């Protein structure tokens, strides 16, 4: 059949109950007020070189290596 | 199939996504006849309307009065007030290229910088330069030269500010003007690249590329030098009281002062890059065929990209040269004429230029020399179109042109942000 | 002037300034007319170029008719008016 | 002018929902993105256990969980609407809960225009890179490696300038993207191999394939099957090289599939969400190989039942799915093996309140006197309702009145003790040549009904959706639809007002309509109809034909002020009980919003900012006083006082422009200078002069947003502003931000044209956070008044 759905745990949703019908504006999660400072490992940065300027630069570096490998045939 | 306007409006309420890019397929909201908004009609001069400004508040126009007596033209620029269905109200009148003798009718273009709305630039060029003779009918033209007229004018203020009128006239009512001659192959006009960096203009004068920056500063001393944070560089200051530029407010030249001035001062910067020096350096240091090189006959420079963040200018150097063929001997090794291209990145901050790519030598087996530049320019158009990335609206270079007096068709003046047309 | 050419099958992003740049090396150009579409505000892909000398126009025609410009073969021909 | 913006109700619409193992390696978490709110839950026996709610300084545009090599548990990636990218980690030390910012930084580019389908963020299955589709013709690549101090991101040019959707494919040697793009030839599907070494695209494993013209979504099928699934309007396809399977079920042709969710970890079953709320099940028939690999045999879709109009679907555990709705209430549903009497396999377990979208509202003293109550028009389509919000002592109390159709406008008529509600229901044409209703709604279930018998406009397509507009007369106590007046065929009711006109002692219900024919797109004609609900029945008093759409309509000194397309017109109520034009104003583009105070009129234009008109009683005409010259695409306007005006634009910002006091010449008298700038992060549809508290500093303006957020705008004194500004700047030096996003940067006025710092506004949410922090870490006081409870606690009394 279409059913036989995954089970990460049989206990999940086995004791769930809410004595209400179509009413739940409870924003139960307590808000997080961070006051402690913990440094970051990395810093996300963008490559400033233009995409065309980058392509023309590496293509010229590959064209030089094709001619600069003539010490040996 | 086009969706109804009310259906689109309904969707905005429930989605919260409203943008001009979303409403692009939508027809214009309002289109007013030019005749209905213009005043003191009759035959009211020869006003050639250019178009809306990027802000959509100003509508520009110009006039080209000949004076049929000889004849030397006078070009005047105007700024009008758009108030939808109401009449246009003139806000600024300016004379362009003061004390300049214009023999032939100029093809002029008014431009705006991507984010600097405080000033506008006006390019102007003729088909050919005026000669030094006369052949009854007219003065005649020089087939080897062309005149280029560049001028920067300040935009009227949004309102208020420093109203220190010593009786009319104010703080930002400056004008700058220059003129240079060009040779064959006449440099290409690239306004989208030439003005990609705010307050700057890249000018091709055949012999070199000039980066000109014009800026005004007040009491504080935080921002200094746009260009150049060796090759030639000049920086001059002007207060009210190498391409030759003569400044003015609305009259004559303001007093050229120095750094010790207090109040308001204008700065003119010019960084030049000598083409022949660049060509010789690239061939000498980076060319693989440098040993075969003898001399170059002609060159043509085209801009490929301008990076306003890193202050880098990517140029392509089409070069006609004379060189010896490959060391292989099949007989007489007499030199031949070759065409090639050199790509160089020009750093505006440091002033140093770097070699990006060096082309191979293609033999010119008797080409018309005109076809060489026509083919080279097609490859530049091919390259730019190939690597074309759409930019943000409000970051574009607004180019305004109305070729009405030059055997040319303009019917609509559109403000594609407010969906407004001015039907001519 | 002596000759008026028809330039067609152009990419919509190709400008009049680009058209000038490609044709000007063949000779003196009297005028250029790249047709714009009023509604869109973009090009129609066709135009007219008038040379000051007939000879230059023919040479431009031979080297530009049927050759690719931005991947689309360009159409260059004679038009009286 | 100085103002104080505070939240009464936080946004409740669900924008994104994702599952993983974020708080612990064994915990099964559900993370909900509610605009700027990040709700973290743990799936237990009692259901969803609340953890914490992370308040981000930015709109959550991308939310994905990923686990790189040698990581204890899943890491979270957040990308804001202002391009603030960050990698977060959850850490709990017994009782102390803390979110660590592993990496952070802005990824915006000065070039590139934002894409039509918005920000798309995808992570490689082997956690080798992060792929971002921000702008047209570009694809940003963020490599993942904790070895380097920085994360050098770069752009790779994308030949396809109009990308619909993109995903990373599973079971590949090199990271491979699979996307659907549009061009003049139609829509196609393409793949590229991303090379981190060369920083470029390489030839995709499988190439060119002509897909449906309305192909909107891409599904990356996990490791066993491989390839991708493409969902369109008419068909669902499977692609994996020469392997191709396509199905055209007629059931999915009636409504657009807008969301999906993987049920099985191997990708055998997928849940599909519909615009109509129908829940589907996409089955992928397995075909095991003797090689050890697996293939696909068939594709089949099965209708499960009906749910809320879902934005995101998320399978939790043991046949229970979370339905994340933005146009209505969110649900917890159960997928059962046995279908009920209706033939539905899905049953609802719990329903979560969603007030958004708030399209219109009003403040009324319903029960008791002097205590205000908001009466909003919430939701859309079958999710449409009316919400009654009030500050109840013994915080907020909501009462839902389901309509089963989109409400549009609302007004109160106290003399009649009822509400006037404009509603719109969708009808489908059949083989009878007439339309039928999809479901019984409020307009079809009324006690008494009527149809418009007008002949002003004396002189369709099968299977096309048409809107049927009605005026609902709803009781104030029972909220039962007392009367439903059906307008003309192809007539849309846009504006609504309840007032007395001229010397007439009768209170009327005035409706502004517009004719929407399937032939023409432009609204060329409409009407202004005057109704009176005397005693249990509605009667048509008068009608005035107009040459356009009646957008806004407000009462003006016993007169009827209306906006018709680009015209702002004033009407007089004659002795014969007819409307007569007095004066007109034509200098507008799309006059959608009108607000009046005395003889002044604040005109809000959809594209041409705001404008101030003044009615001259002696002359009997309007006068253009001042204009806001800055280009703004308006959403809602409000009059603060005689000199200051409040506005809300399309870039989720608020602004306040005023009359220049230092102006000397008449041209300077016409310039409205913007003195207040603030980034709200919401899209305001309506402003209201009111307060939910029984009746420090003047001003009280309520506003409803698309996300269901309800806020307040109160005017502050220059002394109070300078105090609160210094306290706000001192609070940011003690209160930290998740993702290291500067508060000054977040609240900054940002548009695609300009960016300027926040001014003339105070973030009330940040000020009131002073009460929640610990006593020792409250040293924002450097002169004494250590006990700053007299302030803030008095500021919280405005709610
Ligand atoms: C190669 C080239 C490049 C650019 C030119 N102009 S631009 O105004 O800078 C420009 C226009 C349109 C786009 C993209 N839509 C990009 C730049 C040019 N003008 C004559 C040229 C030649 N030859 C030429």
């Amino acid at each position: 059949f279409l059913k036989g759905l995954p089970v990460y745990n049989k206990s999940n949703f086995s004791r769930f109950h809410a004595d209400s019908v179509c009413k739940a504006s409870n924003r139960r999660p307590s808000v997080y007020l961070p006051t402690r400072e913990y440094p970051s490992e990395q810093i996300i940065v963008t490559e400033k070189t233009n995409i065309l300027l980058r392509y023309l630069h590496q293509q010229w570096d590959k064209k030089n290596a094709a001619k600069k490998r003539d010490q040996e045939q | 199939r086009r969706e109804h306007v009310l259906k689109q409006l309904e969707r905005v309420k429930i989605s919260g996504q409203l943008s001009p890019r979303l409403f692009r397929k939508l027809p214009p909201r309002v289109c007013v006849s030019l005749k209905n908004i213009v005043d003191e009609d009759f035959l009211y001069a020869g006003h050639i309307f250019l178009g809306f400004s990027k802000c959509g508040r100003y509508v520009l126009s110009y006039t080209s009065s000949s004076g049929d007596d000889f004849s030397f033209y006078i070009y005047h620029l105007y700024w009008w007030e758009f108030n939808v269905h109401s009449k246009l109200k003139l806000v600024r009148q300016v004379r362009l290229f003061q004390d300049e003798e214009i023999y032939s009718d100029l093809y002029l273009t008014v431009c705006e910088w991507p984010s600097d709305a405080s000033k506008v630039i006006v390019f102007g060029f003729n088909t050919r330069s005026a000669n030094g003779m006369l052949m009854n009918m007219m003065m005649m033209s020089d087939e080897n030269h062309r005149d280029i007229y560049v001028s920067t004018v300040a935009v009227p203020p949004p309102g208020r500010c420093a109203a220190c009128q010593d009786a009319q006239c104010l703080r930002h009512g400056f004008m700058l003007h220059t003129k240079y001659q060009v040779v064959y192959p006449f440099p290409t006009f690239q306004p989208a690249f030439q003005l990609k960096k705010d307050q700057v203009v890249l000018l091709n004068t055949s012999y070199s590329l000039v980066a000109c920056a014009v800026s005004v500063h007040s009491a504080g001393d935080r921002s200094f030098c746009q260009i150049l944070y060796y090759v030639n560089y000049t920086k001059l200051y002007y207060v009210l009281e190498f391409v030759v530029t003569d400044l003015r407010g609305r009259n004559l030249r303001p007093m050229r002062e120095r750094t010790a001035v207090q109040g308001q001062y204008l700065t003119v910067e010019q960084l030049t890059l000598d083409f022949e020096y660049v060509i010789n350096e690239v061939i000498r240091h980076d060319a693989t065929w440098g040993h075969q090189f003898c001399s170059f006959s002609d060159y043509d420079i085209v801009i490929l990209e301008v990076c306003p963040e890193t202050n880098q200018v990517l140029i392509n150097i089409g070069l006609l040269l004379l060189a010896f063929p490959s060391p292989t001997e099949e007989g007489q090794l007499r030199p031949k004429t070759y065409h090639t291209s050199l790509k160089v990145a020009w750093d505006l901050n440091t002033g140093i230029f770097e070699t990006v790519s060096v082309g191979d030598l293609t033999e010119v087996k008797g080409q018309t020399s005109g076809s060489v530049w026509s083919s080279y320019r097609k490859s530049c158009v091919d390259m730019v179109m190939k690597w074309l990335v759409p930019e943000s609206s409000g970051r574009y270079v607004n180019r305004m042109t109305n070729e009405a007096l030059h055997k040319g068709s303009l019917k609509v003046l559109a403000d594609s942000e407010r969906y407004t047309w001015i039907v001519l | 002037g002596p000759m008026r050419l028809y330039v067609g099958s152009l990419h919509f992003n190709i400008t009049e300034d680009m058209l000038r740049g490609i044709f000007e090396p063949f000779g003196r150009i009297e005028s250029i007319q790249l047709m714009m579409d009023s509604e869109t505000g973009r090009s129609k892909g066709y135009g007219f170029i008038t040379f000051s000398d007939s000879e230059c126009a023919k040479k431009a025609l031979e080297q530009l008719n049927g050759f690719e410009l931005a991947g689309r073969p360009m159409k260059v021909g004679h038009v009286t008016e | 002018s100085y103002n104080y913006v505070v939240t009464a109700q936080k946004p409740t619409a669900v924008n994104g929902c994702v599952t993983g193992h974020f708080t612990s390696a064994e915990d099964l978490n559900l993370l909900i993105a509610k605009n700027t709110r990040l709700e973290i839950y743990v799936v237990t026996a009692e259901g969803l256990r609340p953890v914490k709610e992370v308040g981000m300084y930015g709109k959550i545009a991308v939310m994905e969980l990923f686990r790189p090599k040698g990581e204890s548990k899943d890491l979270l990636f957040i990308l804001t609407a202002k391009y603030n990218a960050c990698i977060l980690e959850y850490k709990q030390s017994g009782e102390s809960i803390d979110i660590i910012t592993r990496a952070h930084g802005n990824v915006q580019d000065r070039i590139g225009r934002p894409s039509e389908t918005g920000i798309i963020g995808i992570i490689d299955p082997e956690c080798r890179m992060i792929g971002l589709r921000l702008y047209d013709g570009l694809f940003k690549v963020i490599p993942l490696d904790r070895d380097n101090k920085e994360l050098k991101a770069f752009n790779i040019r994308l030949e396809e300038l109009h990308v619909i959707d993109v995903k990373f494919l599973y079971g590949c040697q090199a990271p491979t993207i699979c996307f659907v793009y549009q061009d003049p030839q139609g829509r196609h599907v393409k793949t590229y191999e991303v090379s981190l070494r060369e920083k470029e695209f390489n030839k995709g494993p499988w190439k060119q394939e002509n897909v449906e013209a309305e192909a909107s979504m891409v599904i990356a099928v996990p490791e066993p099957f491989g390839g991708a699934i493409i969902i369109g309007q008419e068909s669902i396809t499977y692609h994996n090289g020469d392997k191709y399977l396509a199905i055209a079920p007629p059931i999915i042709k009636q409504s657009t599939i807008v969301c999906h969710n993987r049920v099985d970890p191997n990708g055998s079953r997928y849940l599909l969400g519909d615009m109509e709320g129908r829940l589907f099940m996409l089955l992928l028939e397995k075909e095991e190989q003797m090689d050890g690999t697996v293939t696909l045999k068939d594709l089949r879709v099965e209708l499960l039942g009906e749910t809320s109009i879902a934005e995101c679907l998320t399978y939790l555990d043991n046949g229970v799915v979370f339905v994340g709705s933005r146009l209505g209430d969110s649900q917890l549903v159960k997928l059962n093996v046995d279908s009920n009497e209706q033939g539905s396999y899905v049953v609802a377990m719990e329903t979560f309140t969603n007030l958004g979208p708030i399209v219109d509202m009003c403040v009324v003293d319903l029960e008791r006197q002097g205590q205000g109550q908001l009466v909003t028009c919430s939701g859309a389509f079958k999710e449409g309702s009316l919400r009654i919000i009030r500050n109840g002592i013994g915080k907020l109390h909501i009462r839902t009145v389901p309509l089963y159709e989109s409400p549009r406008k609302i007004c109160y008529q106290e003399v009649s003790q009822c509400f006037g509600v404009l509603s719109s229901r969708i009808e489908v044409q059949d083989t009878s040549g007439g339309t039928t209703a999809l479901r019984p709604s409020a307009s079809t279930q009324a006690l008494s009904s009527s149809v418009s018998s007008s002949k002003l406009f004396s002189s369709t397509s099968f299977g096309e959706e048409v809107e049927v507009h009605n005026l609902l007369i709803i009781d104030q106590h029972t909220f039962e639809v007392l009367h439903a007046h059906q307008f003309l065929q192809n007539e849309y009711a846009l504006s609504l007002v309840s007032c007395k006109l001229g010397k007439d002692p009768n209170t009327y219900f005035i409706v502004g309509t517009a004719m929407v024919y399937p032939e023409e797109a432009e609204p060329k004609q409409g009407r202004i109809v005057v109704f009176q609900y005397s005693d249990g029945k509605l009667q048509t008093v008068a009608e005035k034909e107009v040459k356009g759409a009646v957008y806004s309509m407000v009462e003006f000194n016993g007169k009827l002020l209306a906006s018709i397309n680009s015209t702002v017109r004033l009407y007089e109520w004659t002795t014969e009980k007819e409307l007569r034009t007095e004066c007109n104003h034509y200098n507008n583009i799309m006059a959608l919003y009108l607000k009046t105070k005395g003889d002044f009129i604040l005109v809000g234009d959809l594209m041409r900012s705001v404008l101030l008109l003044a009615y001259k009683p002696m002359e009997g005409n309007f006068e253009e006083i001042a204009r806001d010259f800055n280009p703004n695409w308006m959403s809602a306007v409000e009059i603060l006082d005689d000199d200051n005006f409040l506005g809300a634009e399309n870039a989720f910002n608020l602004f306040v422009c005023q009359k220049d006091s230092a102006a000397t010449t008449d041209e300077e008298r016409q310039h409205l200078q913007e003195v207040g700038l603030f980034h709200l992060g919401e899209f305001v549809n309506v402003f209201c002069h009111g307060s939910l508290v029984m009746q420090p500093t003047q001003g009280s303006v309520l506003f409803g947003t698309v996300n269901g957020m309800i806020g307040l705008v109160t005017s502050l004194s220059e002394s109070w502003y300078n105090l609160l500004l210094d306290m706000q700047n001192r609070l940011n030096k003690v209160i930290k931000s998740v993702g290291k996003i500067e508060h000054s940067f977040w609240r900054s006025f940002h548009t695609e044209r300009k960016t300027e710092p926040a001014t003339g506004f105070i973030d009330g949410d940040l000020i009131e956070s002073f009460l929640d922090i610990s006593r020792p870490k409250m040293q924002e006081v450097v002169a004494t008044a250590d006990d700053l409870i007299k302030v803030v606690e008095e500021l919280t009394r405005i709610h």
